[PDB]
Order: structure tokens, then C-alpha cells, then sequence
DNA sequence: GCTACTGGGGCCGAGGGTGTTCCTAAACCGAGCAGATATGCTC
DNA sequence: CACTGGTGGTCGCCGCGGTTTAGGAACACTCTAAGATATTAGA
DNA sequence: GACCACCAGTG
DNA sequence: GCCCCAGTAGC
């Protein structure tokens, strides 16, 4: 009997694995601990699975989460994202064909990115201005938002620092990488499973994701980084776990897996 | 999307780890799971070519007199009857 | 009114004649219904009260991510476990 | 552990037994027949139970299914109530005090039989009309509303006594409901305010308001019909009725809407 | 007028209910002989008894050993309407509920009730007389009263006199209610208690509370047996089949109601 | 492009290099620059500190079957330099670079180039008839009974043992092929003859080396008439992929294909 | 009936002209009566 | 771990102040070269 | 006469 | 080295 994917939208967001083989068993994908505790997982019905540091997967168990269309997505410290094993062949060609045609024309590729400012800030972005200069609008709309929620929840804010070596009492930039973390594995889960190219950017360029960071970015500040902030002035013991769960129910009520790929199709309409 | 249940008996590992890939066992034979009616029909498909030899039965939840219903696979002691229109279960002797 | 499982493993008969005056025994130790919220809480107490010895599962219908929730009584080789808030099920070794 | 009652809207409407010993085992109300096949039944789970001719009943069945709150109707040909068995002190004291205190007054009497009059049919009743003067209005409306629907179905047709049979199947339905709902809710069955004397008046009072909405004409239509089975349609046309319509989730709120007129 | 079954069944024959037991001795029943067939464990009710009980009126009760507790009846509510109407009009009627209680306290003991007095303060009496009662029978038996005890959740973790008379009150609701079913009333409207389903059994039942009852409570309560529960149930059923305290008790609510000086039914 | 095949053995890493230990404790010290993509064959297991390592310096995973036969998963998945895609799609875009190319693949395909004054469709059309003389040919010589090619999809059994062996070449072919793709950097789903689905690209190339070894090799199982004939064309396969050096010949192909646009590579 | 264990065998379930269109606890309150650096019992 | 057979023991799991308030498949299409010079086997 | 607890024996 | 299957005990 053939075995397919089932509909993204009608499953668990995401999934963290360590410290344990991920082996196949009588078909099933199984993560088997040092102490011999086998623990099936429902690989099927989840949109991602993180490997944490810990994790020896099988060539049958990424084949079958291929199979099932079930992205797996290598995760370092704070759940950055360090690789992802997906479908090969997995992109619609009218789907591919469409993008990379709104990207090679420089017209288009502005209509793209002015959709994106649009659809992230509610308001239209400034008329006559080019790519770089919404990227400085953007970075300093980013900024003033990061501050601002930091006035709000209350949190000690200074920078927005990426590199971990720099989180020497600093829970809140943890936070934000774990949380748009997750929003990044998510949405390369959408862009794979839909048919598009998650190297194919337009306001992000040349990095290997740049369409998953537009995507995830035009999104980010509606329910995600709120809630890192939320997670950050209550000092938790392990915030990795809060945010995860707090991003799994952001998931859930806000319908980001059902609105993604609707958003994508809106975005890339810029050009008739 | 309704809930549902999967009830396996003397099923071969294949089946068994076929519906490890969507549902969640929580005893042996016994998956549970949250479907559409699509991936339910097709869970059951499965189920009905990968039997065999045992019995299974499938109770989802409905907007019925009940709430739910359910079907079943094979040969069991336990074999359902029909009450006025009420489905019930009924335990044959030997 | 959501959907109700309860799977029964090693428990005496008088639970599981209790069990049978509101759920549908399917199989053996599989009882499955619908039932509101303070039902399934008065159904726990008496698996609660009743078990002793045995293992009870129970899963009903919910409105979380995984579309429903189950909790355990006694000890069973399948223990829960939680990842990052997503309670699965894990087989203990012998 | 005390095993107490379950709401009645969340339970199913009605089964019917035949032809084996009713048993109770290891807590469980068991139906047993003549071949050895042990069949349980979610007593808890159903407003009321039928029991047809050839059932025998335990004892401890009939305790086990009065402390569910689960009320047994002995029925006998075509379905019709012969008898019933229910919890000894389930009447709540204030709706029971509160109903018998508006039949005790005559004026409260003719205020609850106005208000029946003017659910069951649409126009409000005749005013300055005694009790027994609307008990006469109503009845021959009852007569001309069967006859009407007798020519509506084409059936023929010569009084209230197989059109008698579906009706007595389906009324006999409803009227069982209703007791297990009157029974369930605290108040008395035998206490009534258009139909007296009898031990079931308010059954037929509350029951009779609501049987022509959807009750009767079905059993007219399974009459026409004329199945070689006509009590098992009967049956199942009378749970997706009793269904669809929520009637056990509205029946409660139909009895305090009409003792209300009491003021 | 009435009778009790066990371990038999009960069928037709002849239009007669027919108790068949284990022995197989036929207890053969004429319709007019009985209105009441007090069901005990045991017995299988067959669907023509039923039906012969339904065409003739007769009223089923199933019971325990001796009426000790009531299950289920036959009718259930009430079948006779008068009989529920005329209850309710003595016990709405402030007049007639305080010529109810006052002939209450009259049957309970010997002397009539002082004069003049509301349901509330013959109540006051009646809990004070009870509050002395309870010492008199701790020293007459010699037990240690340190009052009504009892906590709803935990029966075990209780004082074994409390549970005692606990048990013995609930036997006696039991029968109680039984005769009450039996008469014809309803349970729950009653005139001393009210508000709960089972006032008036708790009523016609505190009349006759303390007369051998109780008493019979701190007895096994001085023994000290094993299991004092099941001594007090078995020693009730005893006590209701001799002293016929069933068949005794409807005449006594009969005349309660009776004291109310309106019309009864027949 | 640089690749290696790893099968039955644990990859992990030490002192900063891919190290695999097999069933025997052979250990394969591999530098991390010393390779550009790893072939994981049926048998692999790999660690997440290998995962790291290949992430951080770029290499490709490829999670395929033996000597390439399927394509199960890859990472970097969808394309990781969007430099190759738009030129892949720039080139499929513009008509006259789609013409190209087509001219191209025909080219190398058969030895003589296409008539000048030829369409696509065209094309298509010359492609089909020298095919199906291709089928009766290769048919009469190996004395293969041959009623044609068609099959049916929804019952692999309900057909003949030649369609069998053949379908079971070019599902190999296209593993091998899609590899090649992979490795090379390009998508799958942009093709030049092939359009429409998401492996037109493998289609595209995979009939340029079609009827040169594997469909040869096809009826010669088929003449043989083996029990199980799709696992000995499948393993024939296998067999002439790794002794052919099928995969890493496909890339040069694929770059030459695509620079036959006449437009800047990427580099 | 499910679970574990151990040899033996295989690395495996495919095929590709393209694009459109349609199918319910607690708080509050009555009494008496013993007996009282008052509340406590009892209804 | 579930089902069943026989024997000995029970007849049960209670307690009662009263009232108010807190997306596939179907079809519709290109094109070619051989050759039934129409129609067809291939992409 | 109805029901339950118990204590194994088998697949 | 990973995984399925067949058969055979064991509870």
C-alpha cells in the first residue's frame, strides 16, 4: 500500500528530538534511548521534527520522513536551525516557475518586495524607494519594535544579538532565536510541502533561506517574538521549553500552518 | 477533524507500524489519534489491506445519537448488534 | 460532550462493570463514548476508586493542538512522557 | 463509590428489550437470551428502558437501573406502556410542592390549562372559559386534528381506538420519554391539569402538547407506508425525531414554561 | 394487605402471581388478596406478572430483606393523585401543618405538645428531647456519647456508636418509606423536615426513631462486634419482621395526615 | 564536483573529519574539504556532529539507494544557491535559450544535430519516432516478443516482463540522474523538453544516456527472463552505474547542456 | 492473544508528450434546653 | 493479560434543621516518420 | 434464587 | 550496518 503525506495544516507543528538513535521498526519511525526506552514518533502527523545534539538517524528513518513529507530539520543551541533533510523533487514546477520568474525581473522582484513591506507593517511603504532603502526602513521599523515591545513587557533590552557567545543574564535574545527559530522550520516546512524555492528571495538575498526569513518575517512580530518576550520577563528555569510550547500554541490558535502558504500565493501576486 | 480509534487484534508488525506513522499507541493495539475524514478513510484502507487475519475496529467521533460510530475488520467474539437503529456490542459464547 | 476512550489493563471485574453501565465495551478492557466534562471527571473517580492494582488509560476530545488529551492510573511498560509539551507514549524496557 | 444519575439531555433516547433474562453482572446491566449471547447495555447511557413481552427482569437490574436514574417501561402489545419502575424518592420537593400548590388552587388550575392550550396550539385559548368547557375544545380539536391528518395521509378513518397501531407505537414513545423527563425533573406524573384521574395526567398534558408537532404525522406516513415491520420503523423515525428536535433537551424547560403561568 | 417475596420467581398462573422458589413450592396469589408485593433480593419479576400487576393496580416494591431499604417501586411519584394532592394541601396550609406536627409530637411521646407554639420552637423541643434522649441512652448502656459525629466522606474514620445509629436510621428509613410508598404519599412533602426528597419519611420515621431502634444501636453498639453495620442492618430486618413495624406504620401516617381535619380519599 | 558513496557504517566525526566506521571497524578518515557531496547508501547511520560539520562548510547530503538507483531524500532541500536556479529558469524562461538547449540535449543525445529550421514540439515529434524505431530495433535484435510500450499504472503485475524490465531501467536511471542534478546544484522541476511536473528536468536529461546502456541492458534481462526480472535490472543497473561512473559523468553533461544558452554560468 | 529472540536474506515495490476543465458549596438564619469568665447540642 | 469453572459467602457500600447567596482524471490537444498513405506507436 | 469474591488453568 | 520476516518459545 503507497504511503503519502497528509495535509499540512491538519498537523502538530513541531517536534525536538536528542540524545537517542532514531531508528524504523515494523515501518515506524522510533527514537530509541541510551537506556533502551523506544519512543514512537508520529512522524506522519507532524510538519517538523528538530534533531537536537544526541540524535543518530537512520538512512530508513529520513527516507520515511521524506516519504511522509515530514521535514527534518538538524537544530543547534537555542533550536538555531543547522541543516534540513527534505523531499527531493518536492517543487511544483508551476509553483518554482512563478517565483524565479518574479525574481529574475527587477520590476517584479520590487513588486514582490513592496507586498512584503505592506503585508508586515499594514501600511503601503514609501513610494520611489528602492530594495536597499526598504531594507533600511525595515531594519529601522525592526529596531524601534524591538525596543518598544521591551518597554512593554518590561525586559532589559539593549541589542538583538545573534551569535550566543553574547548571552553572557541575557534570556531575552534566547528567547527570540528559539522562537523564530521555530517560525523558520515552520515555514521552510510550508515552502518545501507548497512547491517553492526556499533559497528564491526577494528582501532577504543570497543567504540559502532568504524566501523563509521574507515569509516568516512578514509574520514574525504578529504572535511570535510577543510571546518570547512574555516567556522572557518571567525568568524560567529552562526557557528552551517555554518557548517551544508557547510557540506550539501560537501555532495553534493563530493558524499559521493553514495561513502560511494562502500568504505566500497573496505575496507573490504582486506580478500579474 | 474528529477524534478516533483504532483497536488492533492479531495484526501482522506491518499494519502496526503503519498506524504508529499517524496515530498514537497508548496500549498495545490500541491508536488514538485526531483525523479528517479523508485520512480516516484512508487509515482504514490501510487497515483493511494490511489485516489479514485479525480483527479491527475503528470508532470516530460523529454529531450522532451516540456521538460516535464505528466499523469493524474480521472475526471477533465480540460482534456488534443493531438495536432499533442503536449499535451495540454483543459477547458470543463458545 | 466530546469523545471518551478507556482502555483497561489487569483491573478487577467491578470497574469493568461499572465501565459498561455508561461506555460501549468494544473489546476487552476498550470501553469508548461521549461524554461532557463532569461525566469523564465522575468516570476517572471510579476508575480511580475502582483500579487498585490495574492500569487504566483514558483519552477524550479536546480543542489542543493534538485535537485530544489522555491521562494514566497505575504503572504500564507504555509510560507518557512529555516533549516540550506534546505528551507521547514510550515503551519501558524488561 | 456512589454511582450517581446522568443528566438526561446527554443520554440516549430509548431502547427496547425482548425475548431474555435481564441480568446484572460484576455491576453491569446484562441482557441475556435463550442461546447464551451476553449482551451489556449502557443503562446509565439511555433515558428510558422497554421491556417487551419475554423479558425477566432481576432484581438487582432494577435496582442497578434506579440508581442510574434510568426508567424502566414494561410494554406490551405494539409497544404500548403497561407499566413502569423508577427511584422511590426522586421527586424534588419544591418543583413536586410547586405543582401540586397550582393544582390545589383553581384559579393557578386554569392558568396552567390556558397555557397548555395556547403551546400546543398556536392562538391563545378562549377566555372566560371553564376548565371543563376547554377540555371539550380541546378534545374535539384533538378529534378533527386526527381526522385531519388521516385525510392528509389518506388513511381511513373512524375514531381513536394499523393507523392505530403506529399511533399508539409513537405516542406510547413520546408519553415514555416524557415520564422519564416529568420523573427525572422532580415533579409528579399523576398530578395533572387537562387530563385527571389517571396516574399518567401530566405526562399526557406535557406529551400531548408537542405529539402533533412531528410524533403523529410520522406514524402516519410509516401507516400509509404499511411495512411488514412497522414497530421498528415506528422506532427509528421516533429517535432521529426525538433527536433532531433536541425534545429531551427541551422537554424540562416545556413543563416549567407551563407551570409558570401560575405566576 | 401486603406481602413479601424472595428467592423465587414471579410469574403467572391462572391469573394469579405465582412465586416459584428453589424448593419448588408454588405460592399461588389471587388478585384481591394483596395491593402491595414487597420485592426482596432474589426474585425475577417475569413480563405477564408485571403486566397482571399493571391491569389490577397492584403496587411493586423493590426492596431488601424486610423493607430495610427501598430500590425502586411500581408507580413511581405516586399513583393516586388525591392522595398527593391531599398531603400537599396539609402541608401548604400552615394551620393544618402545625396540626400535623403537633400530632407528630403527641404520637411520638405520651404528652400532647405545649400550647401555642410555632413548628419552629416544637422543633427546638424535639431537638432538645432528642439531645436528652441520646444521654439517657448512653448511660443506660453505659456508652461514651460525645455527640452526633459523622463525617460524609470518610465512614470509617468515624465513632463506631454513630455508625451504629446510622446504619439503624437508615434501615428505618427504609421501612418508612416503604409504608409510605405503600399508603400512597409522597416522601418528600413533609411538615416537621422539608425541602428534601425524603422529608416525610424522615418525619414518620422520627416518630418511631427511638423506640427500639436506636436503642437497639447502642445495644450492638455495647457488644462491640465485628462489623457493626451489618449487625445493625440484620438486627433491624429482625426487629421489622417481628414486630410487623411495616404493616404498623401506615395507620400511623394515615391518623398524622388524619389530624389535619379535612376530608381523607378512600 | 567532488562526491563519495558511504554504505553500512556509522559516519561521525573525529578531530574535524567525516569518519565512518563499517560493520568490520574499517575506519574512513575523510577531510572536510576533501569532498563536495556524500552519497548515503542503504545502511548508513548518521550522527548529528557529522550533520554539523557538513552544514558548516556546505556539503551536500544525498540519502539515496545503492550506486544512486533512487533518490530518497536530500539536504539542502528545494536548492541552496538560488545563483543556479535562476539561471536553470532563466534559461527555461527565454524561448530562444529553451531552444538552445533543446538543440543541445539532441545533439549529444543522438551524435548529429538537429535540423536548423525545428521547433520544440518538433523536436519532441523526431525524438519519438527515433524511440519507437529504437524500441523495434533493440526488440528485434534480442529476440524480445514487443507489442508496444504501454503499460498499466494501477497493477505493476498486469504487464509484459520487457515493459517491466524497461520501467524498471528508467526508474534507475532517473535515481542516478536526479542525484546528478542534485549534486550539480539545479532543480529537479525545470526542464527544457520536460515541463509541466516536478522531475521534468530528470526526464530531460535522463533521455540522453537512455538507450545507450540501461534499456540495452533491459532487454537483455528481459531476453534472459529471470524470476524476479525488476530486482536483476534494478541490480544490472547498479552494477553499470558504479562500473560506468554514471553520476559523476552526468554532471559535465548537465553543465554543458545548460551553458549550450550561451549566457553566463554561475560559478 | 502480545512480546522477545534468533537466523536468513535484501538493500526493493517503479513506468513521465503537455495543459486545461470539471467534479452547588457557604453564609445566614430559626427555634428550644442545659447551664452559664458561654456558647454547645440537637432538630 | 483475558476468559472460565466451581465453591462458599452475602443479601450491603448508610449519616438528613432549612433557606438564600456567592486536487486528480478526462479530454483535448503537438509533432514525427513510417507506410493501410490512413492511422499509429513513440516522445 | 441472584450476585460477588477468590483462586487458579489455558492460550 | 539497518531492517523485514519466519518460526518458536514464553506468559
Amino acid at each position: 500500500l503507497p504511503l503519502n503525506p497528509i495535509p499540512l495544516k491538519d498537523r502538530v507543528s513541531m517536534i525536538f528530538l536528542q540524545y537517542g538513535q532514531i531508528d524504523v521498526i515494523d515501518g515506524a519511525f522510533v527514537l530509541i534511548d541510551k537506556t533502551g526506552i523506544r519512543t514512537h514518533i508520529p512522524v506522519g502527523s507532524v510538519a517538523c521534527i528538530m534533531l537536537e545534539p544526541g540524535t543518530r538517524v537512520s538512512h530508513a528513518a529520513v527516507r520515511l520522513a521524506a516519504q511522509v513529507g515530514t521535514l527534518l530539520v538538524w537544530v543547534g543551541e537555542a533550536g538555531v536551525r543547522v541543516y534540513a533533510s527534505g523531499q527531493p523533487g518536492g517543487a511544483r514546477s508551476d509553483k518554482l516557475l512563478y517565483q524565479a520568474k518574479l525574481a529574475l525581473d527587477e520590476d517584479l522582484r520590487l513588486k514582490v518586495v513592496r507586498k512584503m513591506f505592506e503585508l508586515r507593517f499594514g501600511e503601503p511603504a514609501p513610494a520611489r524607494r528602492s530594495v536597499e532603502q526598504l531594507r533600511g526602513i525595515e531594519g529601522s521599523r525592526v529596531r524601534a519594535t524591538y525596543a518598544l515591545l521591551a518597554k512593554q513587557y518590561g525586559v532589559t533590552w539593549n541589542g538583538r544579538r545573534y551569535d550566543p557567545k553574547d548571552w553572557e543574564g541575557d534570556t531575552i535574545n534566547q528567547c527570540i532565536s528559539a522562537a523564530t527559530s521555530c517560525l523558520y522550520g515552520v515555514t521552510e516546512a510550508a515552502i518545501l510541502a507548497a512547491g517553492y524555492a526556499p533559497a528564491i528571495g526577494f528582501v532577504h538575498t543570497g543567504k540559502p533561506l532568504s524566501f523563509v526569513y521574507d515569509i516568516a518575517d512578514i509574520i514574525k512580530f504578529d504572535t511570535v517574538v510577543p510571546k518570547a518576550f512574555e516567556i522572557a520577563r518571567r525568568n524560567p528555569g529552562e526557557p528552551d521549553r517555554e518557548v517551544r510550547l508557547a510557540c506550539r500554541d501560537i501555532f495553534r490558535s493563530s493558524k499559521t500552518l493553514a495561513k502560511l502558504i494562502p500568504l505566500i500565493e497573496d505575496v507573490l501576486a504582486a506580478g500579474e | 477533524m474528529s477524534m478516533l480509534v483504532v483497536v488492533t487484534e492479531n495484526v501482522p508488525p506491518r499494519l502496526r507500524g503503519r498506524l504508529a506513522i499517524w496515530l498514537l499507541e497508548v496500549r498495545a493495539g490500541v491508536y488514538v489519534g485526531d483525523v479528517s475524514a479523508k485520512i480516516r478513510e484512508m487509515i482504514w484502507e490501510q487497515i483493511a489491506g494490511l489485516a489479514e487475519e485479525g480483527n479491527v475496529v475503528m470508532a470516530w467521533a460523529t454529531n450522532t445519537e451516540t456521538g460516535f460510530e464505528f466499523q469493524t475488520f474480521g472475526l471477533n467474539r465480540r460482534t456488534p448488534v443493531d438495536l432499533d437503529g442503536l449499535r451495540l456490542v454483543s459477547f458470543l459464547p463458545v
